[PDB]
């Protein structure tokens, strides 16, 4: 059980504060599991204020899709998400 | 190609 969240990431002057984890083919970061997931947030950062967890399963960022994505589809979407970042994640109980 | 667990940093 769980629930679905999109969180907004408001970027300051220093950066995202994020890590990102895990991809289609690679070590899964959570058990079996091989979904893009989140590994750090900042305590600082942006990323926390706006309500991010460790642990958050990442599944679109900006509404580009990341179920079933390999790793540098996820780092691609980052990269490219600009000065708000919508980030739609389900959080496991 | 990377191998292992990937963990990408947005410091």
């Amino acid at each position: 059980m769980g629930e679905e969240l999109t969180l907004t990431i408001l970027r300051q002057t220093g950066g995202l504060g994020i890590s990102i984890a895990g991809g289609k083919g690679s070590t899964p970061y959570k058990g079996d599991d091989e979904g893009i997931f989140i590994s750090r947030v900042s305590e600082e950062g942006p990323a926390a204020r706006a309500g991010v967890r460790v642990g958050d399963k990442l599944l679109e960022v900006n509404g580009v899709a990341l179920q079933g994505a390999e790793h540098h589809e996820a780092v691609e979407a980052l990269r490219g998400a600009g000065t708000a970042v919508q980030m739609r994640v389900w959080r496991e109980r | 190609k990377p191998n292992g667990l990937l963990i990408t940093d947005f410091p």
